[PDB]
């Protein structure tokens, strides 16, 4: 089962976004679908539901008059139009498949950030080197940034830390890998940093210090 | 439009049994068997734990059991293991066709083997310096329990510091990062800078120099 989300990013207060989710690995047109959200601080809030046929449509109290859910059963997609957005609509939005009055499969979610600020891509610096090498992903906005190492081939010893909000208003995080010292000359270490809200993607090669 | 109510925190020990309450009204938990429970680890989407009040999906450990009585639902976890450390959410169908989540419960699993923090400290990258900026990065990992205090020194005087709240690695332990932001000349001035990490009754300290 896959539920792949899209849409999201930054939007000015009062503005609007469409979110979509594409579904595979199950018979999409036989299930009700939902969207659920989660603000950075707090919990899950169910947002919306659409019946199998698209004929019935339900909304949480704090969302009515502003959100519209729709689905397309020939293209296996689900959509949430979110309007008149306020800073408190800042959240991760998950699409969720219904089993039967429960939700058995969730998407990984897209982060909607509602602010009057503007978009800014990351500057990616190497933390050069058992040794540890890493990448310092600095001064971006808004969240989120994803980090992989060597196109996701490298898995062990990887820890990407949470982001830090600076008094500037920008985020910064780092990703670190722990590698056998014996390979600093033979293996190549590349950090791949995706910042979808700015359509920027940056690959940095990390090499041992001079 | 009010949520199902749960305890915000529960601290228990390895091997113990815990029970988490979720209270609603007659329109949700009372009149329907539409009660489901979800687990959420950090940086990941919720997963379904229990549906139809007491049914376990395959794959879910049988240490997890659900029930209800009147307007109160119960999630019970037998033989707490370290992996059970997660957020738990109650959820229910509600008359009118909506779903409503519980406010959430954070579960801490106490009696785990204590691990001391490994500290790794990075001077500013050369490329960052070329961009007229300095930033020291202190990465802390592999420590249990999760409480740490991070201090910074310049030579030996105490010190632009931002620190992440510790976080799930989370096999057994935690990780955090602290950043010291400097102007490159302030970096060029002092003989050394230190990162001090205080955990339990130990403090691990590291030092870099220009």
């Amino acid at each position: 089962v896959q539920l792949v989300e899209s849409g999201g990013g930054l939007v000015q207060p009062g503005g609007s976004l469409r979110l979509s989710c594409a579904a595979s690995g199950f018979t999409f047109s036989t299930y009700g679908m939902s969207w659920v959200r989660q603000a950075p601080g707090k919990g899950l809030e169910w947002v919306s539901y659409i019946s199998i046929s698209g004929g019935s449509t339900y909304y949480t109290d704090s969302v009515k008059g502003r959100f519209t859910i729709s689905r397309d059963n020939s293209k296996n997609t689900l959509s949430l139009q979110i309007n008149s957005l306020r800073p408190e609509d800042t959240a991760v939005y998950y699409c969720a498949k219904e089993g039967w009055a429960y939700f058995d499969y969730w998407g990984q979610g897209v982060l909607v950030t509602v602010s009057g600020a503007s978009t800014k891509g990351p500057s990616v610096f190497p933390l050069a080197p058992t040794a540890a090498l890493g990448c310092l992903v600095k001064d971006y906005f808004p969240e989120p940034v994803t980090v992989s190492w060597n196109s996701g081939a490298l898995t062990s010893g990887v820890h990407t830390f949470p982001a830090v909000l600076q008094s500037s208003g920008l985020y910064s995080l780092s990703s670190v890998v722990t590698v056998p010292s014996s390979s600093l000359g033979t293996q190549t270490y590349i950090c791949n940093v995706n910042h979808k809200p700015s359509n920027t993607k940056v690959d940095k090669r990390v090499e041992p210090k001079s | 439009q009010s949520a199902l109510t749960q305890p915000p925190s529960v601290s228990k020990s390895l091997g113990q049994s815990v029970t988490i309450s979720c209270t609603g009204t007659n329109s949700d938990i009372g009149d329907y068997n539409g009660v489901s429970w979800y687990q959420q680890h950090s940086g990941t989407a919720p997963r379904l734990l229990i549906y139809d009040v007491s049914k376990r999906p395959s794959g879910v450990s049988d240490r997890f059991s659900g029930s209800k009585s009147g307007n109160t639902a119960s999630l019970t976890i037998s033989g707490l293991q370290a992996e059970d450390e997660a957020d738990y959410y109650c959820c229910s169908y509600r008359t009118g066709g909506t779903y409503i989540f519980g406010t959430g419960t954070r579960l801490t699993v106490l009696g785990q083997p204590k691990g001391a923090p490994s500290v790794t400290l990075f001077p500013p990258s050369s490329e960052e310096l070329q961009a007229n900026k300095a930033t020291l990065v202190c990465l802390i990992s592999d420590f249990y329990p999760g409480a740490v205090t991070v201090a910074w020194k310049a030579d030996s005087s105490p010190v632009g510091v931002e620190t992440t709240t510790p976080s799930k690695q989370s096999n057994n332990k935690y990780a955090a990062s602290s950043y010291l932001s400097l102007t490159p000349e302030q970096w060029k001035s002092h003989r050394s800078y230190s990162c001090q990490v205080t955990h339990e009754g130990s403090t691990v300290e590291k030092t870099v120099a220009p």
